[PDB]
C-alpha cells in the first residue's frame, strides 16, 4: 500500500528498436530457404525465382510488417511452360502483419517493357496452410484494374518466416477466386464468401543458374512504414535500376534522426 | 636462448609522470614548514643567481656570424644562457641537450640552432635554398605549437623562411609541407607521419629535429619521443645522412641519461643550468591539505585561495589556474563573493581610476555572461570555450594591468605569453577520461604554469603558490627543485611501438628488435638503474649488456602482437611477418587490442547497430565506466538515440555508443564526467572509423564500406545524412535550412528550379538566389561509360567523369576527393575501387578513368559505378552499367597443334655456308622452328608465327632471309622490331651472322634520313624500329628502294595492342598496300607472342591459314613453371616489405643453385633487394651460396666500379642493374652473371627489354611502378610482364624455366587469365590518326574523304571493328554501321587537320596539303607541335624564345623521375643566360627547357639524367629545322637565321659566345684567353699557325693535337660564288635566278665531328637571300654538300627600286662557318 513512499518511474521502451535489432539478423535465414513442394501433377506453369534477389528481399524486410515486390519475367527460349523471374520491383508501400498497402499505379519503366508481369511476392510473419483472403482480394483488385495481369499467369509467392528460416509457397487465383476477391470489402481474417477453391498451388523453384535484379523508386525509397501519412493509394512514382535499402535504413525513418537532434 | 615470457603490466610505472623514483627530498636552504588547521605550508625562498663568475659576458649580436645577425634583429645582446651556448649552437653541429629552469631561454638557443641550419643553405645571391632542407620542431602541446609558428615565423620572415603547423587533413597538407621549411608539430603527429612509409616523403630533407620539453619522457606520452629518436638515429645509420638533435629539458635528475639517449657528447654538447638561472626568482609556497572529506576540503581550499589573494589584493595581479572550463567561472565567482561579504572588493579596484570604467564598458559590450558578472570587479576568466575576441579581450586587459585576478585553464599557460606576479595552482587533481578517473596534473603542465610567475621585466620576484593534498607535497617539491628523476615509460607502449617498426621494415626479426630497443631511453635507464625496471643486480652482472632481458621483452611483445594477428612471429627463427592489420594499426595510430577486436567482429553483414557497438568496444575506451550519477541522463539518451543499442546501460560500451550518437546529433549533456568522456570518445572516433573504412573497403564489402564511409562523414560534419546537405555550408543560416528540412521535398528537387521557383517552394522568396548559388556549389558529377570487352570474361571500362557544379575555392579549397566503387549485381562486392581527386585547375574538364572488371556467362543484369565524396555527406552519383546490349567477342579458336615432327637437323638447309651459322651452337632446331621451316624456307607465302617469348621465333625470320638470299643476290629484307634495345641486340647478332660470315650487308637505321636512305640502298638486311621506317616508307612513291623490298619481317607484332602500336600497325598496312600496287609482292613474316585473335592479324597481313602458326603458351620449348603469389596489402612499400623474404624463399625453393633474375619496380629497389637477399642469406642454412667463383677472380671487376655497395653485394654473389649505372658497369655485372660467377641479379623494370642475360628462375617483385607525372602507381603493361617471364629460359642449360610473380591480390586473377591463355590484342589507331592522315595527304595517297575510308580498310583496326564492335564504339557489324563509323572518324580527323591549317578542304570533299602539314610530315613532327609553333613564333622571336617554343613541343612528355631535381633546377635556372616567366616542376617540358641550357653551357653531369639529355637531343634538330621552315615560309629573316644558328648551338654545345674556339677538342677557357691574347679567335686562325707556335700557344699532348687536327680537317672550308643571271635585264614581277656554286676544297669523307651530340650527323647548309632592317626573307634552299655542288634560287622582283640584298650561307652543324656576301640588283 504505497503512494509516493515506494515510488517508481516509467522509462519508455519503444517497439521499433527491438524490431530493428532482430531485423539485423535476417541474413541468417537466407542460408535456410525452403520451398514447399506440396503441389502435384506438374500441371500448370513453373516459376523459377533467382536466389540472389530472394535473399536481398528477405534481408530488406521486417519480421512483423509485411513487405511486397512485383514480379517480372519471361519464358526461356523454347520452354513456354517455365516462367523465369528476372526482376523484383519495390514500390512505395507500407504494411501490417496481415497485408500490404501498395499504390494503384503498377510499375512503369522502359527496362520492364520486354518482360511480362508475373504477380507479386510478400513476406509473412508465420506459415499458413491456406492462402490469405487479404491476398486473394489484393490480387483480384489489381487484376480488375490492370488487364495485363492474366489470371492464369500471375502468382503470389508467400515468404513465411519460420524461426530459423523462410518457407516459400506459390499460389495463383482461380476464376472463382478472382470474382470473389474483386467484390470483397471485408478486410477481417474471415470475410463472407471466402473459399479454398479460390486459389491453387503452382510449382516454384529456386535457382542459382541466373541472377535477377531490382528496380526501386526514382525520387524516394520504397519503405513508407514510418511515413504512412505521406503514403496515398493515388501516389505516382517513377523507377530506377538499383538495389533497395533495408527496412530500418536511415532514409526510411528520417524523423528519428531529426527529432533526436531537436532533443 | 631459453627465453622467458614477461608480464609487461607488472613492469609498468602506473603513475605515469607522477611516478617518483627518488626516495628522499632535500629543500633549498632557508625553506620552512608551518602548520595550520587542516593543512601544512612549505615555503621555499627565491634562489640567488650565480654572480657572473667565469667572466662570461653577454655576446653582443654584433659578434655573431653575419648571416645569423638578422635573426637577432632588435636585440643588443643574447641573454646569459644563449651566450654560454652560442659556440655549440652556431659554430658546431654537435647534438645538444640543454637543461634549464622553465623560462631561461632554451627556445632561443633552439632558434640559434635553426639559424646554423639555415646558414648551411645561403648562396652568393643572398637568398636561401629553401627547398634543400626541413627543420622539425617538436613541442608537447598543440597550443604551444601555434604560438611557436607565430614567434618563429616572425623572427625568420627576413630570410624567406616559412614556418607552419601540420593540419589534420592529409592531401592539401603535403602540398603545404613542400613549401614549409620549419614544421612545428607534436610528438604524436611526427610519429604518425614518419610511420607511413612512402619514399616520395619529404622527411628525407629533415636536417634538424628540436625536442622541446623533453622531460615529457617521464609522461605516459614519453614513449613517442623514444620511438621518434630511435627511428631517427637508426635511420641516420641507414642512410649516413646526418640529422642534428637538440633536446630542451627542465632541470631534473637523469639528464645525463637523456643525453646518452640523444647521442650527445657530455663533454661537448651537454649544458646544465640550475634553478637559480630562472630569469625572475621564485618564492614558492606549497599548501598541502590534510582534510579527507569532500565538503570540508573544498571549503578549506576556497579559504586558502582567498587568504592568498588578500596578501596580493591591490599590490599584485594573481593568475589562478583551475582544472575545468566551468571551474574558472565557479572559482572566480567564489572568490569575489567572499570578497563582497567581507567588504574587500575595494582593494582590487581604486574608485578613482579609469581602470574601473574600462572594465564596466568592456563588460557591458562583452558577449560572455560570466565575463559580464565578473569584469566590473576586476575578476576575469579565460579558457578554450570562449570567443577569440573575448580571449584577446582578457589578454589585452590583463597585460594592461586592468584585471587583478585572472582565473584560467592550462591552455592559457601553454598558448599565450601572459605572466603574472603571482600564480596560484588551485588543486592538482584533474579528470582523465583515458584513465577513467581523477589523476594528478602532469608534470609538464605544473612546470609551465608555475613558469608563468614573475613578469620578466616588471617584477623583481615572482610568487608561485601550489595547493594540493598533503600526501603529494614531496612529489611537487621534487618536481620544482631539480629532484624528480626522468624515467622511461616505454614498457607501457612496447607492443604498439614495436609493431610500427615492423610495419616500416626497420625491424624484421627479434634480433633487429633487440638492437632497436638499444636506442630506447628505456635501455639506458635499465642499464643505469636496473632494479627500478625489475632487474636484480645479480641479473645485470650476469647479462651486462641486457641482451637476454631485451630479447625477453621483445619476445613478450612479439607474442602479444601475434596473438592479435598484427604480426606472424616464428618463435624458432625469431622472424616477424607484417600484415595488413598490423599496418592499419600503425598507420591509424590504433592500439593492437583494438584491431584484434575489429578483426574479430567485423563482417560484411554488419548493420549500423553492430557498427556502433564495434566502435564502442575499442581499447582506447577500456577504462571508461558508467557512474551511477550519470545513469539517469544516459537512460534519457539511450531510449531516444536513432541507432538502437542492444546492451544494457550497465555496460561501458553502451555509454560510449550513446556518447558518439549524441555528439553527431550535437546534443548538450549535463554531467561533467559525461561531457569530458564524450570529448575523449569523439576526438578519436574519426581515425578509428577511418581505419574500419579502410579494412572493409580493401576487403571489398560494399554495404559496410558505404555505412562506414558514411559514419566517418557524420562524425566529421556532426550531422546525419537525414539532414539537408545544405547545412554543410556553414555560411547558410540555420533558420532557412530548417525551413527547407521542414518542407520535406527531395534535395535534388532543387536542381530543376530557377532562383525564383526555389524561393517559392520554400515558402519564403527573399532567399531564392542565395539558395540557387549554394545548390549549384554542392559537389556533383555526371558519369558515362564506354564498355570495351576484352574476352567473354574480362571487360575494360572507360568512365567519363564530367563535373556538374560551380567551383568556388572558398568552399571547395583547391581539390575535392571521391571514391570510385564498381559494385556487382547485388551491391555486395566491390569489384574495383580507386581514389579520384578533382583539382581546381581541372574543375571544368572531363576526366577519363579506365579499369578492368570480371564478367561471366550468363551475363549478369548490371553492375554499378558509385562515385562518392570522401568528405561531403549526401554527395554521390551512381550509374547503372547494364549488359543488355553488350556484344562479347567470339571465344577464341584452338591453337595450332604442335605436331611432334622429328627434330630438324641444320642439315635441312642444304647449304654449307648457311649451316655454318648454327652448326657450332646446336645440332637440331626446336619443335616450333621444325614445324614452320617448310613454310618459311621452302615457300613464299606470307607467314605468321605466334608463340611465347623464348620460343626462338628469330630463327624463323632467319629462315625467311636465307631463302631471300638464294632467290635474289641483292635481296632487300627490312626487319622491324618495336624496341631500340631489341634492335641493337638483333643488329649485333645479325651483323655477325650475315655480314661477318655470309658477306652480306647488315645495317641499323639511325633515324637520320640521308644516312638511312644509303643504308637502305646498300643493305641486304635492314634493321629498324617502327618510327624510323615510318619516316622512310611514307615517301614510297619517290623511293624505289622502299618498293624494291623482297621481304618485310615484323617482330613482336602483338605490341600493336600497346602504347606505340599505331605506328607499327600503319607501317605494316602500308607494306601490304605497296605490295598490291607494284604487282610483284613483298613477302611478309609476322612474329608474335601467343595471340588468341591471331587469325585476324594473319588475315590483315595476308597470311593463309596453312601459313599461320598460332601456338599456345604451353608449347614453349623449354617448359615454363609459372607461379602467381598474391599479397593482400594495398600499401605499396609495406607490400614490398612483405615480399622481401618470399623472394629469398623462392630462390631456395625453385632455384637453389641456378641463375636467378629478380625484377623490381624502381632503381632504388634494386640495391635494397640485393642487400636484403644478402641479409637473408647470412642468417640461413647456406651463406655465400650465391658466389661460385673465388674472391680472387672478382677483383679486377671490382676495381672499375664506382658504386661501392654494388661491390659489397657482388662479392656475396648478388649483382644489380638499373638506369643509373654506367654502361660498362652494367656490362661487368652482365658478364659476371653470364659466366656463372654470381647467381642472382636484381634488375629494374625499365631494363626488361635491354637485358642480354637469361635465367633459370625469374621473380617479379610487384607489378606496379610509381609515375611521378601523375603521382600515382601504374600497372606494368602486360607486354612487359611477358617479356620478363621470357627471361626464364635457358634452352641449352635447363630442363625447364621457373617464374614467380608476386603481386597485389587484386591483380592475381588478371594475370592468370592473360599469362596462361594467349593474348587478345586490339588496335588503338583510331586514337592516333591525325599525323598519319597528314602524311598521306602530303603524299597524295589520300586526296578526298572517300580515300581516307578506303585507306582505313587496309588496317588492323578495320578488321577488329567487325570482330569486337563494342571495343571501338560500334553497336553492330553491318556494312552501314562500319561505313558510318569510318566516315565519322575520317570527318573528325580531317576537321582537326583543317582547323590546324595543315590541310585544306574544298567542296567539303577534296583535301589538299598545306604548308604546315607539309612541314609536319617532312620532319615527322606532331601536327599539334607545328600548330603551336605557328601560334607561338613571331617575326622577331628571341633565340631564347625559340628555346622555349621548341621545349613545349608534344614530343617531350617523358621525364618525371625526380621533382626535387627540378627544385634544384630552381637554382640552376638562375645561371642559365635565357630568361622566362616561371619555374613549375612536375612538367616534362620544363625538364626539357632546362636540360637543354645544361647542354649548351656544358653544365655538370648525371647518370639517368644524361640518358634523358640524349633523347632530347635526338629531336632538337628536327624541331629547329621546322621552325626555320615556318619562319622562311612566312617570310621573316631575322629569327630564321637565329634558329639556323641554334642548330649550330645544339650540335656543338655552345651559346652565342663569339669565340668559336670552344668547338676544338681539348680546349679550355684559358686556351681561348691565350689564343685571343695572341690574336686567334677563329678555327682557321689556329690552322693557319706554324705548327710549333700553335704547340707553344696551347699546352698539348700528342693525341690531343691529333684530335684538334682531325677536327680542323673535317671543318668546312667552303669557297662560294654567286652569279645573278640576267644581271641587267630583269623587270619587276619577274624572274631573278641566282646560281650559287660551292667548293669544299681540302677533302670530305667523314661525318660531322661533334662529341657533345649523340647521333651521327652530316653537314647541312641553307642558302638564304634576304634583306636586313626589312626582315624580308626572299629565297632559301637547303642542301647537302660533297666537295662540289651548284644550286639555283628563285625570286620575283618586288619593284624597280634597284637596291641591295644580303646573302647568307648558314651551317646547321658548325659555328663560325657562316658566310655573308652582299650583292645589289638593279631592276633591268
Ligand atoms: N522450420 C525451422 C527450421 C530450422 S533450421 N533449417 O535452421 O534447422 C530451425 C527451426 C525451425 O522452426
Ligand atoms: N626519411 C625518414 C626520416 C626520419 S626523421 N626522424 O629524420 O624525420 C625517420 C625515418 C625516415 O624513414
Ligand atoms: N624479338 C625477339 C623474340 C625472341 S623469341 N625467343 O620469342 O622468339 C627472342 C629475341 C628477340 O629479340
Ligand atoms: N582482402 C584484402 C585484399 C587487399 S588487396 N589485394 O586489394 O591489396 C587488401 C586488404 C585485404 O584485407
Amino acid at each position: 500500500g504505497p503512494l509516493g513512499s515506494m515510488t517508481q518511474t516509467f522509462s519508455s521502451k519503444t517497439e521499433w528498436r527491438v524490431r530493428a535489432i532482430s531485423a539485423a539478423n535476417l541474413h541468417l535465414r537466407t542460408n535456410h530457404i525452403y520451398v514447399s513442394s506440396d503441389d502435384i501433377k506438374e500441371t500448370g506453369y513453373t516459376y523459377i525465382l533467382p536466389k540472389n534477389v530472394l535473399k536481398k528481399f528477405i534481408c530488406i524486410s521486417d519480421l512483423r510488417a509485411q513487405i511486397a515486390g512485383y514480379l517480372y519475367g519471361v519464358s526461356p527460349p523454347d520452354n513456354p511452360q517455365v516462367k523465369e523471374i528476372r526482376c523484383i520491383v519495390m514500390v512505395p508501400q507500407w504494411g501490417t502483419h496481415q497485408t500490404v498497402h501498395l499504390p494503384g499505379q503498377l510499375p512503369q519503366h522502359e527496362y520492364l517493357k520486354e518482360m511480362e508481369p508475373l504477380g507479386w511476392i510478400h513476406t509473412q510473419p508465420n506459415e499458413s496452410p491456406q492462402l490469405s483472403p487479404q491476398d486473394v482480394t489484393t490480387h483480384a483488385k489489381i487484376m480488375a484494374d490492370n488487364p495485363s495481369w492474366d489470371g492464369e499467369k500471375t502468382i503470389i509467392i508467400t515468404c513465411s518466416f519460420t524461426p530459423g528460416s523462410c518457407t516459400l509457397t506459390a499460389y495463383k487465383l482461380t476464376p472463382s477466386g478472382y470474382e470473389w476477391g474483386r467484390q470483397n470489402t471485408d478486410k477481417g481474417n474471415n470475410p463472407k464468401g471466402y473459399l479454398p477453391s479460390h486459389y491453387e498451388r503452382v510449382q516454384m523453384l529456386l535457382s542459382d543458374r541466373f541472377l535477377g535484379f531490382f528496380m526501386v523508386p526514382a525520387q524516394s525509397s520504397w519503405n513508407y512504414n514510418f511515413m504512412g501519412v505521406r503514403h496515398d493509394p493515388n501516389m505516382k512514382y517513377e523507377l530506377q535500376l538499383a538495389n533497395p535499402k533495408e527496412f530500418y535504413h536511415e532514409v526510411h525513418r528520417p524523423s528519428h534522426f531529426l527529432n533526436f537532434a531537436l532533443l | 636462448a631459453p627465453r622467458q615470457v614477461l608480464d609487461l603490466e607488472d613492469l609498468v610505472f602506473t603513475q605515469g609522470s607522477h611516478f617518483m623514483a627518488n626516495k628522499r627530498c632535500q629543500l633549498p636552504d632557508g625553506s620552512f614548514r608551518r602548520q595550520r588547521k587542516g593543512y601544512e605550508e612549505v615555503h621555499v625562498p627565491a634562489l640567488k643567481p650565480k654572480p657572473f663568475g667565469s667572466e662570461e659576458q653577454l655576446l653582443p649580436v654584433e659578434k655573431l656570424p653575419k648571416y645569423a645577425q638578422a635573426g637577432f634583429e632588435g636585440f643588443k645582446t643574447l641573454n646569459r644562457i644563449q651566450s654560454k651556448l652560442y659556440r655549440a649552437a652556431l659554430e658546431t653541429d654537435e647534438n645538444l641537450l640543454l637543461c634549464a629552469p622553465t623560462g631561461a631561454g632554451k627556445t632561443n638557443v633552439a632558434l640559434m640552432c635553426m639559424l646554423r641550419e639555415i646558414g648551411k643553405h645561403i648562396n652568393m645571391d643572398g637568398t636561401i635554398n629553401v627547398d634543400d632542407f626541413k627543420i622539425i620542431y617538436i613541442a608537447p602541446m598543440r597550443s604551444l605549437v601555434q604560438e611557436m609558428v607565430g614567434s618563429f615565423g616572425k623572427r625568420l620572415a627576413t630570410y624567406g623562411i616559412t614556418v607552419a603547423e601540420l593540419t589534420g587533413d592529409h592531401q592539401l597538407c603535403k602540398e603545404e609541407i613542400s613549401a614549409t621549411q620549419i614544421i612545428v608539430c607534436t610528438p604524436e603527429k611526427w610519429d604518425i607521419i614518419t610511420r607511413k612509409g612512402g619514399e616520395r616523403t619529404y622527411t628525407q630533407l629533415v636536417r634538424l629535429i628540436i625536442l622541446d620539453e623533453i622531460h615529457l619522457l617521464h609522461d605516459d606520452r614519453g614513449p613517442v619521443l623514444e620511438a621518434l629518436v630511435a627511428r631517427a638515429i637508426r635511420n641516420i645509420e641507414m642512410t649516413q645522412e646526418d640529422v642534428r638533435l637538440i633536446g630542451l629539458s627542465a632541470t631534473l635528475p637523469n639528464y645525463e641519461d637523456v643525453a646518452t639517449f640523444l647521442r650527445v657528447d657530455p663533454a661537448k654538447g651537454l649544458f646544465y643550468f640550475d634553478n637559480s638561472f630562472r630569469p625572475v626568482p621564485l618564492e614558492q609556497t606549497y599548501v598541502g591539505i590534510t582534510e579527507k572529506k569532500a565538503i570540508k576540503r573544498f571549503q578549506i581550499m576556497n579559504e586558502i585561495v582567498y587568504e592568498k589573494i588578500m596578501e596580493h589584493a591591490g599590490k599584485n595581479q594573481v593568475l589562478v589556474f583551475v582544472h575545468s572550463r566551468k571551474e574558472t567561472g565557479k572559482t572566480a565567482r567564489a572568490i569575489r563573493d567572499m570578497c563582497l561579504e567581507k567588504d574587500t572588493l575595494g582593494l582590487f579596484l581604486r574608485e578613482g581610476s579609469a581602470s574601473t570604467e574600462v572594465l564596466r564598458t568592456e563588460a557591458e559590450q562583452c558577449k560572455n555572461l560570466e565575463l559580464k558578472d565578473l569584469l566590473p570587479y576586476g575578476f576575469a576568466i579565460h579558457h578554450a570555450g570562449m570567443t577569440r575576441v573575448d580571449r584577446t579581450l582578457v589578454e589585452d586587459l590583463f597585460a594592461d594591468k586592468h584585471i587583478q585576478v585572472l582565473v584560467s585553464t592550462a591552455t592559457l599557460a601553454w598558448g599565450v605569453n601572459l605572466p603574472a606576479h603571482t600564480v596560484i595552482i588551485k588543486g592538482t587533481q584533474v579528470y582523465s577520461p583515458e584513465k577513467g578517473r581523477w589523476t594528478e596534473l602532469g608534470a609538464l603542465d605544473i612546470l609551465q604554469m608555475l613558469g608563468r610567475a614573475g613578469r620578466p621585466q616588471y617584477d623583481t620576484k615572482g610568487e608561485g603558490i601550489l595547493i594540493t593534498s598533503h600526501g603529494e607535497l614531496q612529489y611537487y617539491l621534487s618536481l620544482l627543485n631539480q629532484q624528480l628523476p626522468i624515467e622511461s615509460q616505454m614498457v607501457s607502449k612496447l607492443p604498439d611501438m614495436l609493431n610500427a617498426e615492423i610495419v616500416l621494415g626497420n625491424v624484421q626479426n627479434a634480433k633487429d628488435a633487440v638492437n632497436w630497443l638499444g636506442y630506447a631511453y628505456l635501455y639506458i635507464r635499465m642499464l643505469r638503474s636496473p632494479t627500478l625496471y625489475g632487474i636484480s643486480h645479480d641479473d645485470l652482472k650476469g647479462d651486462p649488456l641486457l641482451d637476454q632481458r631485451r630479447l625477453d621483452l621483445v619476445h613478450t611483445a612479439a607474442l602479444m602482437l601475434d596473438k592479435n594477428n598484427l604480426v606472424k612471429y616464428d618463435k624458432k627463427t625469431g622472424n616477424f611477418q607484417v600484415t595488413e592489420l598490423g599496418r592499419i594499426a600503425s598507420h591509424y595510430y590504433i592500439t593492437n587490442d583494438t584491431v584484434q577486436t575489429y578483426n574479430q567482429l567485423l563482417k560484411p553483414t554488419l548493420s549500423e547497430i553492430e557498427l556502433f557497438r564495434v566502435f564502442s568496444l575499442s581499447s582506447e575506451f577500456k577504462n571508461i565506466t558508467v557512474r551511477e550519477e550519470e545513469k539517469l541522463e544516459l537512460q534519457k539518451l539511450l531510449e531516444r538515440v536513432p541507432i538502437p543499442v542492444k546492451e544494457s546501460i550497465e555496460e561501458p560500451s553502451a555509454k560510449i555508443n550513446v556518447l558518439l550518437q549524441a555528439f553527431i546529433s550535437q546534443l548538450k549533456l549535463e554531467g561533467f564526467a559525461l561531457m569530458a568522456d564524450m570529448v575523449y570518445v569523439t576526438q578519436s572516433a574519426g581515425r578509428l572509423m577511418r581505419a574500419i573504412f579502410e579494412i572493409v573497403l580493401n576487403r571489398g564489402w560494399a554495404q559496410l564500406t558505404d555505412k562506414t564511409l558514411n559514419l566517418c562523414k557524420m562524425i566529421d560534419k556532426r550531422m546525419w545524412q537525414s539532414m539537408c546537405p545544405l547545412r554543410q555550408f556553414r555560411k547558410l543560416p540555420e533558420e532557412v535550412v530548417k525551413k527547407i528540412e521542414k518542407k520535406n521535398f527531395p534535395f535534388e528537387r532543387l536542381y530543376d528550379l530557377n532562383h525564383n521557383e526555389i524561393g517559392e517552394l520554400i515558402r519564403m522568396p527573399k532567399m531564392g538566389k542565395t539558395i540557387h548559388k549554394y545548390v549549384h556549389l554542392f559537389p556533383k558529377l555526371e558519369l558515362s561509360v564506354h564498355l570495351q570487352p576484352i574476352t567473354r570474361s574480362t571487360l575494360k571500362v572507360e568512365l567519363t567523369i564530367t563535373p556538374d557544379f560551380q567551383w568556388d575555392e572558398k568552399v571547395h579549397g583547391s581539390s575535392e576527393a571521391f571514391w570510385i566503387l564498381v559494385e556487382d549485381v547485388d551491391s555486395e562486392v566491390i569489384l574495383h575501387h580507386e581514389y579520384f581527386l578533382l583539382k581546381a585547375k581541372y574543375a571544368q574538364d572531363e576526366h577519363l578513368i579506365t579499369f578492368f572488371v570480371p564478367v561471366f556467362e550468363p551475363l549478369p543484369p548490371q553492375y554499378f559505378i558509385r562515385v562518392v565524396s570522401d568528405r561531403w555527406l549526401s554527395c554521390e552519383t551512381q550509374l547503372p552499367v547494364s549488359f543488355r546490349h553488350l556484344i562479347l567477342p567470339e571465344k577464341y579458336p584452338p591453337p595450332t597443334e604442335l605436331l611432334d615432327l622429328q627434330p630438324l637437323p641444320v642439315s635441312a638447309l642444304r647449304n654449307s655456308a648457311f649451316e655454318s651459322l648454327y652448326q657450332d651452337k646446336f645440332p637440331f632446331f626446336n619443335p616450333i622452328q621444325t614445324q614452320v621451316f617448310n613454310t618459311v624456307y621452302n615457300s613464299d607465302d606470307n607467314v605468321f608465327v605466334g608463340a611465347p617469348t623464348g620460343s626462338g621465333k628469330t630463327i624463323c625470320a632467319e629462315f625467311a632471309i636465307l631463302r631471300m638470299l638464294l632467290q635474289s643476290s641483292e635481296g632487300r629484307c627490312v626487319y622491324i622490331t618495336p624496341m631500340e634495345a631489341l634492335a641493337e641486340q638483333v643488329y649485333m647478332d645479325w651483323y655477325e651472322k650475315f655480314q661477318d660470315r655470309l658477306n652480306k650487308k647488315v645495317v641499323l637505321l639511325t633515324g637520320e634520313t640521308s644516312t638511312d636512305l644509303k643504308l637502305l640502298g646498300k643493305g641486304n638486311i635492314i634493321i629498324s624500329t617502327p618510327e624510323k621506317w615510318d619516316i622512310l616508307s611514307r615517301r614510297w612513291k619517290q623511293r624505289k628502294n622502299v618498293q624494291n623490298i623482297n621481304l618485310f619481317v615484323v617482330d613482336e607484332v602483338h605490341l600493336i595492342g600497346g602504347e606505340n602500336g599505331p605506328v607499327l600497325e600503319v607501317i605494316c598496312s602500308r607494306m601490304r598496300y605497296i605490295s598490291s600496287q607494284i604487282e610483284r609482292p613483298i613477302r611478309i613474316v609476322a612474329l608474335s607472342s601467343s595471340l588468341s585473335n591471331a587469325k585476324d592479324v594473319a588475315h590483315w597481313l595476308g597470311c593463309s591459314a596453312t601459313s599461320t602458326f598460332n601456338f599456345h603458351p604451353n608449347v614453349r620449348p623449354v617448359p615454363l613453371e609459372l607461379h602467381i603469389q598474391g599479397f593482400n596489402i594495398s600499401h605499396t612499400q609495406t607490400r614490398l616489405l612483405s615480399m622481401a623474404k618470399p623472394v629469398y624463399h623462392a630462390i631456395t625453393k625453385h632455384s637453389p643453385k641456378k641463375p636467378v633474375i629478380v625484377f623490381v619496380p624502381s632503381r632504388k629497389q634494386t640495391r635494397l633487394t640485393a642487400i636484403d637477399i644478402l641479409t637473408t642469406c647470412a642468417a640461413d642454412i647456406q651463406r655465400q651460396r650465391f658466389l661460385h667463383c673465388t674472391e680472387k677472380d672478382l677483383i679486377p671487376y671490382l676495381e672499375k666500379l664506382s658504386d661501392s655497395t654494388l661491390k659489397e653485394t657482388l662479392l656475396n654473389g648478388v649483382g644489380y642493374l638499373h638506369e643509373g649505372l654506367s654502361p660498362m658497369e652494367r656490362r661487368l655485372v652482365e658478364q659476371l652473371f653470364s659466366s656463372g660467377a654470381i647467381q642472382v641479379v636484381v634488375a629494374s623494370r625499365s631494363l626488361c627489354w635491354g637485358m642480354n642475360v637469361a635465367a633459370h628462375l625469374v621473380i617479379i617483385m610487384d607489378t606496379q611502378y610509381y609515375n611521378g607525372k601523375i603521382h600515382a602507381y601504374v600497372d606494368y603493361p602486360i607486354y612487359d610482364v611477358l617479356q620478363m617471364v621470357g627471361h626464364a629460359n635457358r634452352p641449352l642449360q635447363d630442363d625447364e624455366g621457373r617464374c614467380v610473380i608476386m603481386c597485389q591480390g587484386s591483380k592475381k586473377d588478371f594475370f592468370k587469365k592473360f599469362l596462361y591463355e594467349p593474348l587478345p590484342v586490339e588496335s588503338h589507331l583510331d586514337h592516333c590518326m591525325h599525323d598519319h592522315f597528314n602524311a598521306e595527304i602530303v603524299t597524295k595517297t589520300i586526296e578526298n574523304k572517300q580515300d581516307a575510308v578506303d585507306y582505313l580498310t587496309w588496317t588492323f583496326l578495320y578488321r577488329r571493328m567487325t570482330q569486337n564492335p563494342n571495343y571501338y564504339n560500334l553497336q553492330g557489324i553491318s556494312h552501314r554501321h562500319l561505313s558510318d563509323h569510318l566516315s565519322e572518324l575520317v570527318e573528325q580527323t580531317l576537321s582537326d587537320l583543317e582547323q590546324s591549317k595543315c590541310i585544306s578542304i574544298e567542296d567539303e570533299m577534296d583535301v589538299a596539303p598545306l604548308n604546315l602539314g607539309m612541314i609536319a610530315a617532312y620532319y615527322y613532327i606532331n601536327y599539334t607541335t607545328i600548330e603551336l609553333f605557328s601560334m607561338s613564333l613571331n617575326a622577331k622571336t628571341k633565340v631564347r624564345g625559340l628555346i622555349e617554343i621548341i621545349s613545349n613541343a608534344a614530343e617531350y612528355e617523358n621525364i618525371p623521375i625526380r621533382h626535387h631535381e627540378d627544385n634544384l633546377l630552381r637554382q640552376l635556372a638562375q645561371k642559365v643566360p635565357h630568361k622566362l616567366n616561371n619555374p613549375k616542376f612536375n612538367d616534362p617540358h620544363v625538364k626539357t627547357n632546362l636540360l637543354l641550357q645544361a647542354h649548351l653551357s656544358r653544365m655538370q653531369l648525371s647518370a639517368e639524367l644524361q640518358s634523358d639529355t640524349e633523347e632530347i637531343l635526338s629531336k632538337a634538330i628536327r624541331l629547329i629545322q621546322a621552325c626555320v621552315d615556318v619562319l622562311s615560309s612566312n617570310g621573316w629573316l631575322s629569327p630564321a637565321l637565329a634558329a639556323m644558328e641554334l642548330a649550330q648551338m645544339v650540335t656543338q654545345a655552345m651559346w652565342s659566345k663569339d669565340s668559336y674556339l670552344k668547338q676544338l677538342p681539348h680546349f679550355t677557357s684559358e686556351h681561348i684567353k691565350r689564343c685571343t691574347d695572341k690574336g686567334v679567335e677563329s678555327v682557321f686562325d689556329i690552322m693557319e699557325m706554324e705548327d710549333e707556335e700553335r704547340n707553344a700557344l696551347l699546352q698539348l699532348t700528342d693525341s690531343q693535337i691529333a684530335d684538334v687536327a682531325r677536327f680542323c680537317n673535317r671543318y668546312p672550308n667552303i669557297e662560294l660564288s654567286y652569279e645573278v643571271v640576267d644581271k641587267d635585264s630583269i623587270r619587276s614581277g619577274g624572274p631573278v635566278v641566282v646560281l650559287v656554286q660551292l667548293e669544299r676544297e681540302e677533302e670530305v669523307t667523314g661525318p660531322v665531328i661533334a662529341p657533345l651530340f649523340p647521333q651521327k650527323r652530316e653537314e647541312g647548309w641553307w642558302v638564304v637571300i634576304g634583306d636586313a632592317k626589312s626582315n624580308s626573307l626572299i629565297s632559301i634552299k637547303r642542301l647537302t654538300l660533297q666537295q662540289k655542288a651548284k644550286v639555283k634560287l628563285d625570286f620575283v622582283a618586288p619593284a624597280t627600286g634597284a637596291h641591295n640584298y644580303t646573302l647568307y650561307f648558314m651551317s646547321d652543324a658548325y659555328m663560325g662557318c657562316d658566310q655573308e656576301y652582299k650583292f645589289s640588283v638593279d631592276v633591268k
